[PDB]
């Protein structure tokens, strides 16, 4: 997989509203009412359930217990792939490399961090 | 006084939000 260019700092990002905001400036509250006023979108919890950093070159997989029930889940994203952690900002299996590249104050990403993901309903 | 009529906009290059996030499915 390759890295995305809209975590890059200075990013304008469309919320639900249309407001624009700095990829760097967006809050957890950002996303919760850009869902709540999206009719097709949807929230989703996706707390962590390991990281076992794996397989191939600087790639990692990572699960996930989504859903109200704890649906276990997978993903397989490059180790400075960012997450937003709830009223935590950004976080990765790298934030010293994603922090590089992106400039983005990257936190650790552990097990037991409940991150944002989308979903339609 | 007068209005400004002929303004051209500037074009700014924008991400969606629900773009930054994993969707589940």
């Amino acid at each position: 997989p390759t890295l995305p260019p809209y975590f890059m700092k200075g990013s304008i990002i469309q919320l639900a509203n249309g407001e624009l905001k700095k990829v760097e400036d967006l809050k957890t509250e950002d996303f919760i009412q850009s869902a709540e006023i999206s009719n097709d979108l949807k929230i989703d919890s996706s707390t962590v359930e390991r990281i076992e950093d794996s397989h191939s070159p600087g790639v990692a997989v990572i699960q996930f217990a989504v859903g109200e029930h704890r649906a276990q889940v997978s993903v397989e994203v490059l180790v400075e792939y960012p997450f937003f952690v709830f009223g935590q900002g950004w976080s990765s299996c790298c934030p010293e490399r994603t922090s590089q590249l992106f400039d983005l104050p990257c936190s650790k990403l552990s097990v037991g961090d409940v991150c944002i993901s989308l979903t339609l309903k | 006084m007068f209005v400004w009529t002929n303004v051209e906009p500037r074009s700014v290059a924008v991400f969606p939000w629900h773009s930054l996030v994993p969707f589940l499915a």
